[PDB]
């Protein structure tokens, strides 16, 4: 009934040490909740500060304003629309660049 | 000295009604502190040996509780919940400790299933934690303060028979 969530990354999935990247969660519209959650499930980020890229979509933004070596790793989405989580999206394996 | 005599007598009366007063009052200090430290004892022991957290508001619990009250389901309740958002996040790398929590608590998302909040789940455990915590002091603090009267009041009660 929910479809998968998918996952991007901006500026890409291979960041300088030190900088930024922000990760995207796009779902359908009428989403709550975006959670994107790394390989160690207890780790993961909620948030309800949900926008729309087009009528029957709708997405959230996770900054990580400073990577570091412990940042790296998977990444996932999954979403809530009430009364279900979604299903997890694809992963999105993180990596840092010494320079 | 008849009258002599009824005087001490009455003296003693005063005395041994003053006693009394004395060794409830003594009683209910030493309750009072005996109870205001098996609570953080036993509230410590429970997130240390059922839970593995050591540290809360990163202070160890010993300073933690020193600072807010071991009965504040409130506080220890909204400390966990913000602790747990910005220590089990994307954005640092800080401290990974008390995250098993969220496994714990069942908060880990399950495709197919509803979701559980954060915070209902946090203080709904504060509270349980604290509810023992707070019957185990009232424990102590019943047994001390009886302890405490009684040898009181035994102690004076002698006195005033010499």
């Amino acid at each position: 009934d929910l479809p998968r969530p998918s996952i991007s990354a901006e500026p890409g999935t291979v960041i300088p040490l030190g900088s930024h990247v922000t990760f995207v969660c796009r779902g359908p519209v009428g989403v709550q909740t975006f959670r994107l959650e790394r390989e160690s499930r207890s780790l993961y980020s909620d948030t309800e500060d949900v926008s729309q890229t087009s009528p029957s979509e709708s997405e959230a933004r996770f900054r990580i304003d400073s990577v570091s070596e412990g940042n790296a790793g998977p990444y996932r989405c999954i979403y809530y629309k009430p009364p279900k989580w979604s299903e997890q999206s694809d992963y999105l394996e993180l990596l840092v660049k010494e320079a | 000295g008849e009258i002599a005599a009824l005087a001490v007598n009455a003296w003693k009366t005063t005395a041994l009604k003053n006693a009394i007063a004395a060794a409830q009052k003594a009683g209910d200090a030493a309750g009072k502190i005996a109870g205001e430290s098996k609570g953080v004892e036993t509230i410590i022991g429970i997130l240390e040996q059922y839970y593995s957290i050591y540290e809360l508001k990163g202070t160890p619990l010993k300073s933690f509780f020193a600072t807010t009250h071991y009965t504040d389901i409130s506080n220890i309740a909204t400390v966990i919940d913000t602790e747990l958002n910005t220590s089990c996040g994307l954005n640092s790398l800080a401290n990974q400790a008390i995250c098993g929590l969220r496994t714990k608590l069942g908060l880990v998302a399950k495709p197919g299933q509803v979701m559980v909040t954060q915070k209902e789940a946090i203080t709904k455990m504060i509270t349980n934690v604290v509810h023992k915590s707070e019957i185990t002091a009232e424990a102590a603090k019943t047994e001390v303060a009886a302890t405490k009267t009684a040898a009181a009041i035994k102690m004076n009660t002698e006195a005033i028979e010499a």
